[PDB]
C-alpha cells in the first residue's frame, strides 16, 4: 500500500552536494535565445537551467583561466518549464524562471515593396 | 602586488611571493606547507642536493614553488633570491656548530646579510626567527648569539618582525623525539632530576600558521611575538609522559650538569650531526621564560594546540608492536606548572 | 503525494532504524580509532557521528530517511569491515582544509562571489 | 576610492523608460579586489554601526520590494497611471519658458559615440570619434 | 516623529485596493498641495494587500496595512501618519 | 547506406507481440528500432516477471544478461531508465527490456533471474543511485570508499567536488574542494539548423 | 621581447621563473620574415595563392589585385601580389 | 579466514586488484574482488565529447585489444547513422581486428605464465608482439592507442607495403606459437596448476554472463563472429575452438587455438582485400580528403563543421557487440540528435568474468586464485571504465 507525504520531494540530502553549493547557488531556467549571427531556430527550442556564474581568475604560471566553482559548466536541458522547476525544488537550488519569448507573427508580402504610396 | 583571486585552496592565488632560505628545516617544511596551501609564490633557496628538497615539491602548485641554488658565504646568491620576492622569512639555524659555520654565522652573521639584501631589494616585510628566552647573556652560546642577531638585523632591516618561538613540539622535532629516543640509553639522565626547568612546548603547525599569518597582516611590524603554547610543564612529567606514550620504562636519575655538559661535549665531537650538544644541554635545562610579551599564537590568529593532543602521532614510531594499537585515552596526561 | 514506501511505512518506523544505526556507529567509533590508529578522540569521533546524524535531522519524508540509513549502513560496513583506511575516515573531520568564515564582512573582504 | 563593478559583472537590476525592470546577470566575475556595488555599501554600514538589514542579494531585492514594486517583477510594464492629478499640480505650478531654443546635446553622431564612463574609456569609440572628426 | 516619506503601495485591479486607489483619485492632489515638499510615493504592488509604508527620521520605517479599507479610513490613516 | 533486411524487423516485431501478449500486465510499449532491435518496455513491477519469462520460456530462451544500465533523463519524472539487454544463444537474438525508476523508488533486483546482474546492479546504484531490493550485497563498486554523490547522474559536475593531494603537515592524503587550473572549456556545439523531420 | 611584446614587468614575479633559466623566445619573428619576401608582380586581375605545394600548402584562395594602390595579401601566407 | 587483502601486493596484476579474501591457512573461503581502482570516468567523459573525439577513449577501455574495441564503437556509430564502411575498410578492420586478437592472446597466455612462474614464454612472444605493434605504427602512427578505426571506416589506407610484411610475420608466427607449446601445453607442471582449476559448468557460465572463451571453454558454442557476423567476418572461414572439460588448461588451449585460427583469417584477408576507398564517401560522416578541402568550398565547409561540431547522429539507441579478444564487447550508445552522445555504457567482457571469480575459486589455494585471474584475461581498464 502507498503512503502519504505532502513534503515537496527534496532529496538534497541524498544528492551528495557540498552544503555551500546548495544554498548559495541560484540557477536560472531560460530558453536559449539565438545568437543573432545565425537565423536558425533549432537552439531556441528546449528549456535549459544554468547555475549562476562564479570566479574565473587568471592562472599565474600559464595565464589559463582557472575556476573554483564545480557547477559552472553544468547546464541541464529540460523539455518543459514545469519539469525544470521540479528539478530545482527537489535538488534544493533556488530558481528564477524566465518566460519563453517567441517572435510575434509578422505580416509580410512582396507586393508591399512596390506600393504606390508607402 | 597580486590581487588575491580564487577560492582559497591550491591552484589559487594569494599574492605573497616569499623567499624562505631555510625551508628544508623541520619548521620550514611546515612554513612552505601553509604558504603553498594558501597559493602564495614561494622561492626556496636551497644548498642541499635536489634529492633532499623533493619533499617540498608536491607542496605548493606548479610554478608556485621555485628552488634556488644558494651559498651563505656567497653574498650574490642571497642577492638574486630576494630579487623578485616581496616577503623574506629567515629560519636559518642549527644546534651543532659545524666545522665551517659557527653559531654566529647560522644565527647572527648570515641572517643579517640576508635581511640586508632584502632591503636593497625592497621587500615589504622580513620575518626573522630567534629562539625563545634569548638573552644577550644567556648561558648557551646559541641563545646568546641569536639574541645578538635579533638586534643587528633591526639595523639592517627596521620594523622587521621577530617571532621568537619556544622549543617546538612536532613530528620530526627534537624536543619530543630527543627525550623519547633516550630509550637506547638504559638510564635517562635528567639534570636536577628533571625539575626546575618548566617548559612550554608549542605545536609546529601553530608556529607555522602563526608565521604565515604574519606575512599577511599589517598589524605585525617590529613586533617580537612569542609563540609559546597551551600548557607549561616541569621537565619531569614531560620526560615521563613521553616515555609513557612510547610505552618504555622511565628511570629518572639525576645527573650533575657540570658532568653532563661534558656528555654533550662528547656526542658533540661526533662528526655526523652530534645527537646532543653542550649548547643543547644547557638549553634543555634552561627554564622557559614567563609569558609577558607581544603575544604570538592567538594574537596572530591561531589557538595553540595542547601537547597531549598530537603527541600520539609524534611518539608513535618509538613504540613497539605491543603498544602500537594503544591510544591516547589509555595513557595518562602530564601536569602543568603555572610556576 | 501517493508515494510507495521503500522500507519504512512512516517516519515513525523509519526513526527506529536510525536509532539502530546510531547505536551501531556509536559502538564502532572506538574500534575504528584503534584499528586505524587514527589520531582522534573517541569522544570527539562520537560527536562527529552525532553531527552527521543530525545534519540530516530536517528530513520529514519516510522514503528519504530509509535510503539515508541504507547509505549510512553501507558506510559503516566500509569502516568496520575495513576497506576504508585512515585517509578515508579522517576526511570526515576535514582536518587539513582551512575553514571559511560565514560573516558577511569576512566574505566581502575575501571573495568576489559569496 | 572604493572600486565597484559594471553591468557585465553583477546580478543587478535596471529599469528602462516605461518602467520595465530588467536583470543583468554576471557574465564575468568583477576584476581585482573590486566588489559588487550593493555589498561595498552593506559593508561600509557594518563598519559604521548602522548596518543595512540585507546581507544576500535576494534580501536586497526583498528590500527593493518594500520601497518600490517594479524592481521585483521583471519584464512587466506597470499599466495604470494617474495623469489627471498630475495635471492639477502642474496647473498650480507657474513658470516661464525662456525664449532660448531647446537643443538636444547630441546634435550630430560624434556627440553620440562618447557619453558615459565605459563609452569614454573605449578605444573603439575613440577610433570612431576621430574617424568622424 | 520626523516624517521623511510615505509609501502607498496600492495594488491595481485588486479588490481590496479599491479604497486606496479611490483615495488617490480624490484626495491625493489635496494632500500634496498641503504638504508640498514631503514625497508621497504612489507605487503599484501585486498579489500583496496595500501597505502605507512610512519612513520616519533616522532610517526607521513603519507599516500600516490598507487591505479592504474605505476611502476615508485611508484618508484618516494617512492624516494620522503626518501628525 | 547500410543494408537492412526486413526479415528481422518482421521476426522481431512478431516476437514483440508474442511477449506482449504473454506478459500484458507489465508490457507498456514494445518497439523495434529501424536497426532491427526489439525493446519491450515494462512497468517497474514487471522486472522479475518479464525477465523470468524470457530466461525460461521454450519459445524465447534469453539465457545471458549482456548489460544493465540506466540512462538518466533529468526531464523525465522517473529520472532513470534501467535498460536490460539480453541475449538468446538459442535463437541468436537480443532483446532489451527497459523500465523507469525515480531516485527514491527502488526497482526489484534480478540477481535471482540472472546472477550476472549482481555486479551491474551495484554499478547502477554507485553511479546513478537507483536502489535494488533483495540484492545480496549492494555497495559501491566503482567509486572511492568515501565518495559522496552518484557520479553518472546528469546533475553531477564532471570534475566533481573533491580532489586529492598529499599534505606534509598531516602526512596523509587529504580531500580539498576541487580547484582546477584550466576549467573544462565548454564548447557549445549544437547548430541552430535541424537535419530532417525526425 | 616575444612576438607579441610579451615582457614581464620589472616587478612581476613570474620573472622568478626565468631566474637561473632561459626564457624561451625565437629570434625569427614572422611579422618581419614575411616582409622580406617581395611583392609578386602578377599580370592578371585575380590570381590564386594555393599556399605553395598544393596539398602540402594552404586552402586555395583567389586574390583581387584590382586596387591599383594596394597589393593583395593572402590571408594565409601573407604573401603579397600586385598587378 | 583472516582477511589478507591480497592484490594490492601486485601479485596477479593485470591492473590493480584489491582481492580482499578470507583464508583458513592456505585455503580460500571467500573472494570479494574490489573494483574501481582504475575507474576514471570514461562513460561520463564521453557525454561531454563529440563522436570523433570520444573514439580515442575506446582504445583506452581495454588497451591490449586496442583496435577491436574501436570497431565496436565504429559499428555502433555507423548503425545509428545507417552508414556502412567501404569494402576495403571492412577487410582492414578484420585484418587488424585479428592481428589484435593475437596481440591479446599473446598477452593473456604469456602474462598467465609469468604469474604461474614460467617467464620465458613472455619474452619469446613479446618480441612477436613488438613486431606487430610496428604494423600498428606504420598504419596508424601509434604503437598502441592508434585511433585508426574510426566511425566510418579506417582513417588512412594501408601504407604501400604493409600487407607484404603482415605476411612475412604471419608466415612465421606459427612456429612461435608452436614453441610456446613445446614449453607449456604438455609441461608436466603447467597441466597440474591449470587442469581442473576453476571449472565452470555450461549452465552457470551463461547464467553469470561470461560470454567469451570462458563460455566457449565450457563447450557452449557461441562466437558472435559466426552467429552474428559484423564487418566481413562473414566472408572469411575459421573454426571456433570449442572446449570440453572446461578448466584453466582447456580454455588456455582454446586461446592458443584462436591464435592459430586468427592466422587463418589474416591469411585470407591478405589474399582477398579489395581495391577501393577506406572511408565512406559521405562528407556528412567522413572528413573530406585534404586535397579536396584545400581546393573545393563544399569540402572545406564539411571539414570545418565535422572537426569543430560533429556527425550529428540521428536520435536513437543501439547495443552492438563484437567478439573482442576477451569476449563480448558491446557499446549501448543512446544518442539524441546532437553531435555529442547522451550515454555510452561499455559492456566489458571482464565485469562479468571477475564476478565469477567467487563462484570459480571456491575451496582453492592462494596460488589457484592467481591462476584464475589469468584465465579471465582481466584488463582493469574495461572492468573499471
Ligand atoms: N625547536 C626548534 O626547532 C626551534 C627552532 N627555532 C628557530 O627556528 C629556526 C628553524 O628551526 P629548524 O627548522 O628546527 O632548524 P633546522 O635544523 O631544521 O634547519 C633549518 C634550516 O636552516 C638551514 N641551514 C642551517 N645552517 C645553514 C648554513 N650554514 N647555511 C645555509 N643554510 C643553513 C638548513 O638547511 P640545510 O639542512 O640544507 O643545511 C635548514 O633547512 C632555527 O633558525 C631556530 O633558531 C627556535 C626555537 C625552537
Ligand atoms: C568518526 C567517523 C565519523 C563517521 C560518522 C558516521 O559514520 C556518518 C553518519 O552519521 S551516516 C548518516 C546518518 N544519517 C541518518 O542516519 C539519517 C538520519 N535521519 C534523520 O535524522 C531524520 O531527520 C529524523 C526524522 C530521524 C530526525 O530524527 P532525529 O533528530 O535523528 O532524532
Ligand atoms: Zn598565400
Amino acid at each position: 500500500q502507498l503512503i502519504t507525504v505532502d513534503e515537496k520531494l527534496d532529496i538534497t540530502t541524498l544528492t551528495g552536494v557540498p552544503e555551500e553549493h546548495i544554498k548559495t547557488r541560484k540557477v536560472r531556467i531560460f530558453v536559449p535565445a539565438r545568437n543573432n549571427m545565425q537565423s536558425g531556430v533549432n537552439n531556441t527550442k528546449k528549456w535549459k537551467m544554468e547555475f549562476d556564474t562564479r570566479e574565473r581568475w587568471e592562472n599565474p604560471l600559464m595565464g589559463w583561466a582557472s575556476t573554483a566553482d564545480p557547477l559552472s559548466n553544468m547546464v541541464l536541458t529540460f523539455s518543459a518549464k514545469e519539469d525544470a522547476i521540479a528539478f530545482a525544488e527537489k535538488n534544493g537550488w533556488s530558481y528564477d524562471v524566465e518566460e519563453k519569448k517567441v517572435p510575434k507573427p509578422k505580416s509580410k508580402s512582396y507586393g508591399a515593396n512596390f506600393s504606390w504610396n508607402k | 602586488a597580486v590581487i588575491p583571486h580564487g577560492k582559497g585552496g591550491r591552484s589559487s592565488v594569494s599574492g605573497v611571493v616569499a623567499t624562505v632560505f631555510g625551508a628544508t628545516g623541520f619548521l620550514g617544511r611546515y612554513v612552505v606547507n601553509h604558504l603553498g596551501r594558501m597559493g602564495s609564490q614561494v622561492i626556496i633557496p636551497y644548498r642541499c642536493d635536489v634529492y633532499d628538497i623533493m619533499h617540498l615539491r608536491l607542496m605548493g602548485d606548479l610554478g608556485q614553488l621555485t628552488f634556488l641554488e644558494w651559498d651563505a658565504r656567497d653574498k650574490d646568491s642571497i642577492r638574486k633570491a630576494v630579487q623578485h620576492s616581496n616577503v623574506v622569512i629567515n629560519l636559518i639555524g642549527r644546534e651543532w656548530e659545524t666545522r665551517n659555520f659557527d653559531f654566529e654565522d647560522v644565527f647572527v652573521n648570515i641572517p643579517r646579510a640576508i635581511a640586508q639584501a632584502s632591503k636593497e631589494a625592497g621587500v615589504e616585510r622580513f620575518i626573522h626567527v630567534s629562539h625563545l628566552n634569548a638573552s644577550m647573556k644567556s648561558s648557551s652560546k646559541s641563545l646568546r648569539s641569536k639574541a645578538v642577531g635579533e638586534k643587528e638585523v633591526r639595523s639592517v632591516f627596521p620594523e622587521a618582525i621577530i617571532i621568537r618561538p619556544s622549543d617546538i613540539f612536532g613530528r620530526e622535532d627534537r624536543f619530543l623525539n630527543h627525550f623519547a629516543n633516550y630509550r637506547w640509553f638504559l638510564a635517562v639522565p635528567l639534570v636536577s632530576l628533571g625539575f626546575k626547568t618548566v617548559k612550554q612546548p608549542v605545536y609546529v603547525a601553530d608556529v607555522s600558521k602563526g608565521i604565515v599569518n604574519a606575512t599577511k597582516d599589517p598589524d605585525a611590524v617590529g613586533k617580537t611575538f612569542a609563540f609559546t603554547g597551551p600548557n607549561r610543564y616541569l621537565l619531569f612529567h614531560l620526560v615521563k609522559y613521553i616515555f609513557g606514550m612510547t610505552h618504555r620504562t622511565f628511570i629518572p636519575y639525576p645527573l650533575p650538569l657540570f658532568v653532563y655538559s661534558w656528555i654533550g661535549k662528547l656526542f658533540g665531537l661526533s662528526p655526523f650531526e652530534p645527537w646532543t650538544t653542550k649548547d643543547k644541554v644547557e638549553r634543555i635545562h634552561i627554564s622557559d621564560v614567563m609569558p609577558t610579551d607581544l603575544p604570538g599564537l592567538e594574537d596572530l590568529g591561531v589557538q595553540p594546540t595542547p601537547l597531549e593532543l598530537k603527541s600520539i602521532e609524534v611518539l608513535r614510531r618509538h613504540r613497539t608492536y605491543r603498544w602500537l594499537s594503544s591510544e591516547i585515552e589509555e595513557t595518562k596526561p602530564a601536569k602543568t606548572v603555572n610556576y | 503525494t501517493s508515494v510507495k514506501p521503500i522500507f519504512s511505512r512512516d517516519l515513525n518506523e523509519a526513526k527506529r532504524r536510525v536509532r539502530e544505526l546510531y547505536r551501531a556507529w556509536y559502538r564502532e567509533v572506538p574500534n575504528t580509532v584503534h584499528l586505524m590508529q587514527l589520531d582522534i578522540t573517541v569522544k570527539q569521533g562520537r560527536d562527529k557521528v552525532r553531527e552527521m546524524f543530525m545534519k540530516n535531522a530536517h528530513v520529514t519524508d519516510p522514503r528519504v530517511v530509509d535510503l539515508l540509513v541504507i547509505k549510512g549502513k553501507m558506510e559503516l560496513q566500509e569502516t568496520i569491515k575495513v576497506w576504508k583506511q585512515r585517509t578515508h575516515v579522517m576526511r570526515f573531520f576535514h582536518e587539513t582544509e582551512t575553514p571559511r568564515p560565514k560573516d558577511f564582512l569576512s566574505k566581502f573582504y575575501m571573495g568576489h562571489d559569496p | 576610492i572604493l572600486p565597484g563593478a559594471a553591468y557585465t559583472e553583477k546580478s543587478a537590476t535596471y529599469v528602462n523608460t516605461e518602467g520595465r525592470a530588467q536583470q543583468t546577470k554576471v557574465a564575468v566575475t568583477p576584476p581585482g579586489l573590486a566588489r559588487e556595488d550593493w555589498k561595498i555599501i552593506r559593508a561600509l554600514s557594518e563598519i559604521a554601526g548602522i548596518t543595512l538589514p540585507y546581507d544576500t542579494l535576494d534580501q536586497v531585492r526583498n528590500r527593493l520590494e518594500e520601497v518600490s514594486p517594479n524592481l521585483v517583477r521583471y519584464d512587466d510594464i506597470e499599466e495604470t497611471n494617474y495623469f489627471q492629478q498630475a495635471s492639477e499640480l502642474a496647473k498650480l505650478v507657474n513658470q516661464e519658458v525662456l525664449a532660448d531654443p531647446l537643443v538636444p546635446p547630441q546634435l550630430t553622431i560624434k556627440d553620440f559615440y562618447m557619453t558615459d564612463s565605459i563609452s569614454r574609456a573605449s578605444q573603439t569609440m575613440a577610433k570612431c570619434v576621430k574617424a568622424v572628426t | 516623529l520626523g516624517l521623511r516619506e510615505i509609501r502607498v503601495h496600492l495594488c491595481q485591479r485588486s479588490p481590496g485596493s479599491q479604497g486606496v486607489r479611490d483615495f488617490i483619485v480624490q484626495r491625493y492632489v489635496e494632500l500634496k498641495k498641503a504638504h508640498p515638499n514631503l514625497p508621497i510615493l504612489i507605487r503599484e504592488c501585486s498579489e500583496v494587500q496595500p501597505k502605507l509604508w512610512a519612513r520616519y527620521a533616522f532610517g526607521q520605517e513603519k507599516t500600516v496595512s490598507l487591505n479592504n479599507l474605505s476611502a476615508d479610513e485611508v484618508t484618516r490613516a494617512m492624516q494620522n501618519v503626518l501628525s | 547506406v547500410r543494408p537492412r533486411s526486413d526479415v528481422t524487423h518482421k521476426q522481431l516485431s512478431a516476437f514483440g507481440e508474442y511477449v506482449a501478449e504473454i506478459l500484458p500486465k507489465y508490457v507498456q510499449q514494445v518497439q523495434v528500432s529501424c536497426l532491427d532491435e526489439l525493446e519491450i518496455c515494462i512497468h517497474p513491477d514487471g522486472v522479475i516477471p518479464t525477465l523470468t519469462f524470457l530466461r525460461d520460456h521454450t519459445n524465447a530462451q534469453f539465457k545471458s544478461l549482456a548489460d544493465l544500465t540506466a540512462v538518466d533523463v533529468p526531464t523525465r519524472q522517473n529520472r532513470f531508465e534501467i535498460v536490460y539487454n539480453l541475449l538468446s544463444l538459442r535463437f541468436n537474438s537480443r532483446i532489451r527490456v527497459k523500465t523507469y525508476a525515480d531516485e527514491l523508488t527502488p526497482i526489484d533486483s534480478i540477481v535471482s533471474v540472472h546472477i550476472a546482474a549482481n555486479w551491474y546492479e551495484r554499478e547502477v546504484w554507485d553511479m546513478f543511485g537507483v536502489f535494488f531490493f533483495n540484492h545480496p550485497d549492494l555497495r559501491r563498486i566503482l567509486t572511492d570508499y568515501g565518495f559522496e554523490g552518484h557520479p553518472f547522474r546528469k546533475d553531477f559536475p564532471l570534475t566533481g567536488y573533491v580532489e586529492l593531494r598529499y599534505d606534509d603537515e598531516v602526512k596523509r592524503v587529504v580531500a580539498e574542494p576541487v580547484e582546477l587550473a584550466q576549467e573544462f572549456r565548454k564548447f557549445d556545439l549544437n547548430s541552430p539548423w535541424e537535419a530532417f523531420p525526425a | 621581447i616575444t612576438h607579441t611584446g610579451q615582457v614581464y614587468d620589472e616587478k612581476d614575479y613570474r620573472r622568478v621563473r626565468f631566474v637561473d633559466r632561459q626564457k624561451e623566445v625565437n629570434e625569427n619573428f614572422a611579422i618581419d620574415l614575411i616582409a622580406q619576401q617581395p611583392v609578386n608582380e602578377v599580370e592578371h586581375r585575380i590570381i590564386a595563392c594555393d599556399g605553395g605545394g598544393g596539398a602540402l600548402g594552404h586552402p586555395k584562395v583567389y586574390i583581387n589585385l584590382d586596387k591599383e594602390t594596394k597589393t593583395g595579401t593572402c590571408g594565409y601566407c601573407g604573401l603579397q601580389f600586385k598587378q | 579466514n583472516m582477511t589478507l587483502n591480497f592484490g594490492p601486493q601486485h601479485p596477479a596484476a593485470h591492473g590493480v586488484l584489491r582481492l580482499v579474501l578470507e583464508l583458513s591457512g592456505e585455503m580460500v573461503r571467500k573472494c570479494d574482488p574490489h573494483i574501481g581502482l582504475l575507474h576514471r570516468g570514461t562513460e561520463k567523459l564521453i557525454e561531454y565529447k563529440t563522436y570523433l573525439q570520444a573514439l580515442p577513449y575506446f582504445d583506452r577501455l581495454d588497451y591490449v585489444s586496442m583496435m577491436c574495441n574501436e570497431q565496436a564503437y565504429s559499428i555502433a556509430v555507423e548503425k545509428l547513422l545507417n552508414i556502412q564502411p567501404p569494402p576495403r575498410a571492412q577487410w582492414i578492420r578484420v585484418l587488424f581486428g585479428e592481428i589484435t586478437r593475437i596481440l591479446n592472446h599473446i598477452m593473456a597466455v604469456t602474462t598467465h605464465a609469468l604469474d604461474i612462474g614460467a617467464m620465458t614464454p613472455f619474452f619469446w612472444m613479446f618480441e612477436e608482439r613488438e613486431k606487430m605493434f610496428e604494423f600498428y605504427e606504420r598504419v596508424s602512427g601509434a604503437r598502441m592507442h592508434a585511433a585508426y578505426i574510426r566511425p566510418g571506416g579506417v582513417h588512412q589506407d594501408l601504407p604501400l607495403g604493409l600487407l607484404d610484411d603482415i605476411y612475412e610475420f604471419s608466415k612465421n608466427f606459427s612456429l612461435r606459437i608452436d614453441e610456446v607449446e613445446e614449453m607449456l601445453t604438455n609441461n608436466r607442471i603447467w597441466r597440474n596448476r591449470t587442469v581442473d582449476i576453476g571449472v565452470v559448468t555450461a549452465e552457470d557460465a551463461l547464467n553469470y554472463g561470461f560470454s567469451g572463451v570462458m563460455l566457449r571453454g565450457s563447450g557452449i558454442q557461441w562466437d558472435l563472429r559466426k552467429t552474428q557476423p559484423y564487418d566481413v567476418y562473414d566472408q572469411v572461414e575459421f573454426d571456433v575452438p570449442i572446449g570440453s572439460r572446461g578448466d584453466c588448461y582447456d580454455r588456455y588451449l582454446c586461446r592458443v587455438e584462436e591464435m592459430r585460427q586468427s592466422l587463418r583469417i589474416i591469411e585470407q584477408c591478405l589474399n582477398k582485400m579489395p581495391p577501393g576507398e577506406i572511408k565512406v564517401d559521405d562528407a556528412k560522416v567522413s572528413p573530406p580528403k585534404r586535397a579536396e578541402m584545400k581546393t573545393s568550398m563544399e569540402s572545406l565547409i564539411h571539414h570545418f563543421k565535422l572537426y569543430t561540431e560533429g556527425y550529428q547522429v540521428p536520435p536513437g539507441a543501439t547495443y552492438t557487440a563484437i567478439e573482442a579478444p576477451k569476449g563480448e564487447f558491446g557499446v549501448y550508445l543512446v544518442s539524441d540528435g546532437s553531435s555529442r552522445p547522451y550515454r555510452c555504457k561499455i559492456k566489458a567482457p571482464g565485469f562479468a568474468h571477475l564476478a565469477g571469480l567467487d563462484k570459480m575459486s571456491k575451496g582453492h589455494m592462494l596460488a589457484d586464485v592467481v591462476a584464475i585471474i589469468g584465465t579471465q584475461d582481466i584488463v582493469f581498464g574495461e572492468i573499471d571504465r
